[PDB]
């Protein structure tokens, strides 16, 4: 099938195919879960870039790269495929002391796409300290190298978020926000980093209030509907105008429903990387009288004859509904151009690049020597190459110095479903380049969020408020 | 000494082991810990003491031997993944094959004893729940691990955070303090009991001026912030490190008096108790657990350490290498910890699920295949067993249930002591005409925000009116 290429060298591959959308003794496989059309959407770019990196004659000649993509979901099942990854031929792991000589069935990981999983497939895989490149995972925990010697990265992490996010409120002069998080730790972490972020640059929080859990199409209880009420109505009856929410993209159907039925209208709702690409939130097409919606996401590069070659396409492995839920998203996604997919495209060349230099050949035929994991880690720290007019190479904390952008959602079936507007470069830490912006005011001016005019006694915690004397 | 050669033991249905018996790389093998640890050495002699009175004991697995592997884990997860790998091979292979579910694994291990730090019980619980090994822990006490989404088979005998934070919260409650300023390390300790707490908070009416978190030795700027409002109740769910620092500076700064809430962390700890000065920051009210001891332990560990320098047993008998030499004054000071009771009660529910599952009575045991260690969970979950003559119950999502004890720091002479008044059981009962306050007279301090009144909205959570 697609989920299996045999080669010489493997190239295990998690990718989120499912997630919850709605007894421990029966444990329930993904594939019974709602398809997720990013995760296809990923993992055909993985495909893509392997067959690209077969096709050349440059890189990698004469080896055939294989790869053993198995569906990972969101949370429930992340022990199984590094279990799988792990053992041999025969499904066979066995447990010594020392693992230097030892040879896995995959020679790296493109590791899962959310944070926690990340790190508990880098909890299992620091003892055989085999490479494990994460593509979109934003936690800043993973930066350091004390527990995490074989993970690295090809997303800036959430300090450039915050720092877009804070460059983008400083640029508009907003200094009155309501940040929004959700109850899992990613949501909790983001938020906080983003309250010490934006302490000490003169911008002061009205509030914080946490959503909760609900997954979409399931019957919610009456204390989440009282919940999301007593949010929508704090939210209305505060003067702040620019609305962080920090959650995950499944969370969000109900508060957003929720916010249309209370017809709270004219704020500028800033996105973080989780859903500010969500192509299922955005065909929702009913938030346009919410006001402004921007996100941060990673700069958009064209691949080419990635669109075409999407079109022409053991346990946990197979999904059969995702061809029929990702053919009614071809057209946005084609339009989308390509974010996280870069991110994927580029995570397997620097495999691919690393394992060139470490078999050190040029051009010609290779020395196909045995590779362990932890050499290929060791050479895979120094690539350096441009990919699609790009750089990339690792920072000292396995990152990847990839420009950041801001995009807003315009409605245009026609037209880019996420039109680009900023553009942050995270070497120097300055956001720059900002183009015209469609808001939701009356006469196209900058949405006003300040809770205080200018002048002066101080009123309430908050510096930024006071009355005018 | 020969104490190492005790670690191991043979049996029916042997036992794992998780404890930091040690502490403290470019190639991939595992770190060796060299530095001995007292504690760990504790919680392992209780748990072979627990395991060889549970074998000694008639009416309890009559005719079955119960066996242990104590595995020396440090602080750090990469040294203990190793153990728990070799608990999940098959018995006689150093194999663990990779399976599609759990039901196809014949586990060398029936059970396992959980790491004590909190974030290595996350990490080899989230190991052990692919298989559905039973796994209780002792001293975890973070939340999350009782989410039984993703720890189907993690249980533990210490109570988790969520109890003492309800405690905390209506304590706040009761005595009518509904403006209070909340803080926490910046650990994932403090974190997540801020996490825990605001939700407490917001269901009970309370909430927070300030949610701030102290870094572990900034907190200038955390003290500045909760000084900006007029809160006179502060709730400092912190480490000891980080509530001794805070509490240094702020003595450096002259900080005016305040009703701090103190968690299990640093209620009781002496670097905070004994820090000069500290007794004119208010009185301190926390929340401390009520639970038993080994009252023949201490008897036991001098018993055996005496009996193992015998040539003659060692003869007739590394994971701990650092174990061998080492004497009794080495670990006479932890001797009356509280985690041995709760070693010691781990192992008795283990051993009581083990006799129910295999459905034994008095006289002795049926006969029939091993049981698997998935086949323990049904038993575990609503689980009563009764240890050193108290009973316990293991809660549906796998926590155990036990009062606590609300003190108070009395001070006299410069050395604080605790006092009872008052005992939270699930519904907190204080007796307030006997608390001694911190203010000029012996009135309760009022930290009270009007939630109707003109408003202006007040508040971390926009609860409040500035009316
Ligand atoms: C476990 O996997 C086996 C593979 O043969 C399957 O037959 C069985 O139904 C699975 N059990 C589950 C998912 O509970
Ligand atoms: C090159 O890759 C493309 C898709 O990228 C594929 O259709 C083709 O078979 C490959 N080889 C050649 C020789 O074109
Ligand atoms: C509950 O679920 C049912 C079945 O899907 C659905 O028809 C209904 O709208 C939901 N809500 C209520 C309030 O019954
Ligand atoms: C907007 O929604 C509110 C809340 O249900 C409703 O009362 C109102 O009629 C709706 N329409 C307008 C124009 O306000
Ligand atoms: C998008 O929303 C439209 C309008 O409600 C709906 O017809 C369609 O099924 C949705 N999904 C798509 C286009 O994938
Ligand atoms: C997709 O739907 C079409 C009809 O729209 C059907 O013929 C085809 O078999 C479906 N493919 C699946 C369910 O994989
Ligand atoms: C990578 O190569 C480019 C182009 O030669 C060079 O400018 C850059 O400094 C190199 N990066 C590192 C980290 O050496
Ligand atoms: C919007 O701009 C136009 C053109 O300058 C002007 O005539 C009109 O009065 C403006 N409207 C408002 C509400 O300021
Ligand atoms: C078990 O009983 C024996 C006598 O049968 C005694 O020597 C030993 O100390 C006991 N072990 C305990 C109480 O742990
Ligand atoms: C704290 O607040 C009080 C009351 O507003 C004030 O007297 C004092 O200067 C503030 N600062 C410190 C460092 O105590
Ligand atoms: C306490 O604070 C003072 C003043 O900043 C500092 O000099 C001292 O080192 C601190 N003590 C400790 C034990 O951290
Ligand atoms: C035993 O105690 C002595 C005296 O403090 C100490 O030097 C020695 O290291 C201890 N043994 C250990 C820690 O194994
Ligand atoms: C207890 O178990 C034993 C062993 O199987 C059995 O012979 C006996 O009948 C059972 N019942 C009693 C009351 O002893
Ligand atoms: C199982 O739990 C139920 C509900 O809490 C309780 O009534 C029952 O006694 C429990 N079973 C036991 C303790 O054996
Ligand atoms: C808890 O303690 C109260 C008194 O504070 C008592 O009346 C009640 O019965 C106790 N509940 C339980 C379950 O022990």
């Amino acid at each position: 099938s697609d989920f299996y290429l045999p080669g010489d060298y493997l190239l295990g591959g998690l990718f989120s195919l499912h997630a919850n959308m709605k007894n421990f003794l029966q444990v329930p496989m993904c594939k019974e879960y709602e398809v997720k059309v990013i995760g296809y959407n990923l993992m055909q770019a993985m495909r893509f870039a392997v067959e690209e990196i077969n096709n050349d004659s440059s890189l990698l000649p004469g080896v055939l790269l294989g790869y053993e993509i198995v569906d990972v979901c969101y949370i429930s099942n992340n022990v199984q495929p590094v279990l799988y990854f792990l053992a041999h031929e025969d499904n066979l792991l066995p447990i010594q002391e020392d693992y230097s000589n030892y040879i896995s069935r995959v020679v790296a990981v493109i590791g899962p796409d959310n944070s926690e999983s990340v790190m508990t497939v880098a909890n299992f895989l620091s003892l055989f300290l085999l490479p494990q490149i994460t593509y979109s995972a934003i936690s800043d925990e993973l930066r350091d190298k004390v527990r995490f010697p074989a993970l690295l990265r090809t997303t800036p992490s959430a300090d450039h978020h915050i720092e877009a996010m804070v460059q983008l409120m400083l640029h508009f002069r907003w200094n009155w926000i309501i940040v929004l998080v959700s109850s899992d730790t990613y949501g909790r972490d983001n938020g906080q980093l983003l309250g010490e972020r934006v302490a000490r640059r003169d911008i002061c929080i009205a509030f914080q209030e946490t959503l909760p859990t609900l997954q979409p199409n399931q019957n919610m209880t009456s204390e989440e509907r009282q919940r999301l009420v007593t949010i929508v109505d704090k939210l209305q009856q505060s003067t702040a105008r620019v609305v962080v929410v920090f959650s995950p993209d499944l969370t969000l159907y109900h508060f957003f429903n929720e916010v249309l039925r209370q017809n709270f209208t004219g704020a500028v709702w800033i996105a973080s990387e989780s859903w500010a690409i969500d192509p299922v939130l955005h065909n929702l097409t009913e938030l346009r009288h919410l006001g402004t919606f921007l996100g941060i996401t990673i700069q958009s590069v064209p691949i080419p004859g990635f669109s075409e070659f999407r079109e022409w396409g053991t346990c946990n492995q197979e999904c059969d509904n995702c061809l029929n839920a990702t053919l009614s998203f071809n057209t946005i996604l084609r339009l989308s151009g390509e974010r996280v997919v870069y991110s994927v495209y580029s995570a397997v060349y620097a495999v691919a690049h690393a394992l060139h230099s470490l078999l050190g050949c040029d051009k010609s035929t290779c020395t196909k020597r045995v590779v362990y994991p932890w050499q290929l880690l060791e050479e895979i720290w120094k690539v350096n190459f441009t990919l699609l007019d790009h750089q990339i190479f690792f920072d000292p904390q396995g990152d990847v110095a990839l420009h950041l952008e801001i995009v807003q959602w315009q409605w245009d079936r026609s037209q880019n479903p996420f039109q680009s507007v900023a553009s942050y470069y995270p070497l120097q830490r300055q956001l720059k380049n900002i183009q015209d912006i469609s808001w939701h005011t009356i006469n196209n001016t900058i949405p006003m969020s300040m809770c205080s005019k200018r002048c002066k006694k101080p009123v309430g915690i908050h510096v930024c408020c006071f009355e005018c004397i | 000494l020969c104490l190492s050669q005790q670690l191991r033991m043979k049996g029916d249905y042997v036992l794992g082991g998780l404890f930091p018996l040690g502490e403290a790389r470019t190639r991939p093998s595992s770190p060796v810990c060299t530095r001995f640890s007292s504690n760990g050495l504790l919680w392992a002699l209780a748990m072979k003491m627990a395991v060889e009175e549970i074998n000694n004991k008639s009416d309890l697995l009559p005719g079955l031997r119960l066996g242990y592997d104590l595995f020396d884990t440090c602080s750090e997860p990469v040294v203990a993944m190793k153990p728990s790998l070799m608990f999940l091979a098959k018995a006689g292979s150093r194999d663990i094959a990779a399976y599609c579910n759990y039901t196809q694994y014949q586990p060398r291990v029936l059970a396992v004893i959980g790491p004590h730090s909190s974030e290595l019980a996350m990490v080899t619980g989230k190991f052990f729940s692919f298989f559905l090994m039973p796994q209780v822990s002792y001293g975890a006490s973070m939340e999350l691990l009782s989410a039984r989404e993703t720890f189907p088979s993690f249980f533990r005998t210490v109570p988790s955070d969520r109890v003492q934070l309800t405690a905390a919260a209506e304590l706040l409650q009761e005595f009518g303090w509904n403006w209070v300023a909340a803080l926490g390390s910046d650990d994932e300790y403090g974190r997540q009991g801020l996490s825990i707490f605001s939700a407490l908070a917001a269901a009970r009416g309370i909430c927070i001026a300030h949610e701030g978190l102290v870094p572990l030795p900034k907190v200038q700027d955390v003290l500045h912030q909760v000084n900006q409002s007029s809160v006179q109740v502060v709730l400092l769910f912190a480490s000891v490190h980080a509530a001794h620092a805070l509490f240094n500076y702020s003595i450096s700064s002259r900080l005016s008096p305040k009703v701090w809430v103190a968690s299990e962390a640093w209620l009781t700890s002496d670097l905070v108790m004994g820090l000069p000065g500290m007794a004119q920051m208010g009185t301190v009210l926390g929340f401390l657990q009520r639970g038993a001891q080994l009252h023949e332990f201490p008897q036991y560990v001098k018993t055996h350490l005496a009996l193992a320098t015998d040539p003659a047993f060692c003869s007739a008998l590394q994971r701990c290498p650092q174990c061998d030499c080492i004497t009794l004054q080495n670990v006479s000071a932890g001797l009356n910890h509280h985690q041995t009771f709760s070693v010691y009660a781990a192992v008795y529910s283990v051993a009581q699920a083990l006799h129910n599952t295999l459905q034994c009575n008095a006289s002795g045991c049926p006969a029939q295949d091993p049981v698997k260690p998935w086949q323990l969970l049904e038993n575990m979950y609503n689980l009563t067993f009764h240890v050193g003559g108290l009973p316990l119950r293991f809660d549906s999502s796998g926590n155990v249930d036990m009062e606590y004890d609300l003190k108070l720091w009395v001070w006299q002479g410069s050395v604080p002591r605790l006092h009872d008044v008052g005992r939270f059981n699930g519904s907190l009962r204080t007796e307030r005409l006997k608390i001694r306050w911190h203010t000029s007279d012996n009135q309760k301090p009022v930290s009270r925000c009007s939630r109707q009144c003109v408003r202006r909205v007040k508040g971390f959570h926009s609860c409040c009116y500035d009316c």
